[PDB]
């Protein structure tokens, strides 16, 4: 359910 | 379809071998099979616009909800646009039809978001050199499942990024190879036939079974 790939 | 059929045969062959039940996994490594391109970043804004992504060379693209694609090269200037019917066009941020303005703007917003906030998958991987036969690929198809996001590139590569443990696969059906990035962010690249021969651990085995299912889905649609 992430909006995006792995963040910093 | 040929890329996906090949990949299906390759994976089916490896999996039928039951590679985790044999171990000489390190013998399957082929360092010259490292991929040229993979997806280092992505943003699923399919609620509104579509899916933005960044490849490991820092080029970026968007697959819009209307099935068109806009691609920005890593020079930060050259654009490639692909209509739904497949018609391609070549342009720049500096010179483009008014009709593309909106989409160009959206692409830049995606670029901003990805550049600032997200880390690069395979930051520690030097990509294969690659030559005149390998032009910049674009995202041909993608979907997300309960367990992963699946990204199918126009050079035939299929990337699968697993949500729970951040493990990733990049499959190339031209090289007949797979790069596996584990939870430590260590990566190894194997020749699939060599994995048939020397076998591999349970984790990689499981992920290659799941991969075979994903490729069957991509072929199915």
């Amino acid at each position: 359910a992430a909006f995006s790939s792995t963040p910093k | 379809d040929c890329h996906l059929s090949d990949m299906l045969q390759q994976l089916h062959s490896v999996n039928a071998s039951k590679p985790s039940e044999r171990v000489r996994q390190e013998e399957a490594e082929d360092p010259a099979c490292i991929p040229i391109f993979w997806v280092s970043k992505w943003v699923d804004y399919s609620d509104k616009y579509g899916l933005g992504y960044q490849l490991c060379d820092n080029s970026v693209g968007v697959l819009f909800n209307d099935s068109t694609r806009l691609i920005l090269y890593n020079d930060g200037d050259s654009l490639q646009y692909i209509e739904r019917d497949g018609t391609e066009s070549y342009l720049t941020v500096s010179s483009h039809p008014n009709s593309l303005m909106k989409k160009i703007t959206l692409l830049k917003y995606f670029r901003n978001y990805m550049s600032e906030h997200l880390l690069k998958a395979g930051a520690n991987i030097t990509p294969r050199e690659g030559d005149e036969l390998a032009r910049l690929p674009y995202l041909r198809t993608w979907f997300r499942t309960r367990s992963a996001i699946i990204l199918h590139l126009s050079n035939g590569s299929v990337q699968i990024n697993f949500f729970q443990d951040h493990t990733k696969l990049i499959l190339c059906p031209l090289m007949a190879a797979v790069t596996y990035i584990d939870e430590k962010r260590d990566f190894r690249t194997y020749r699939l036939s060599l994995l048939e021969e020397y076998g591999c651990c349970k984790e990689l085995a499981s992920r290659l079974r799941y991969a075979r299912t994903m490729v069957d889905k991509l072929l199915s649609s």
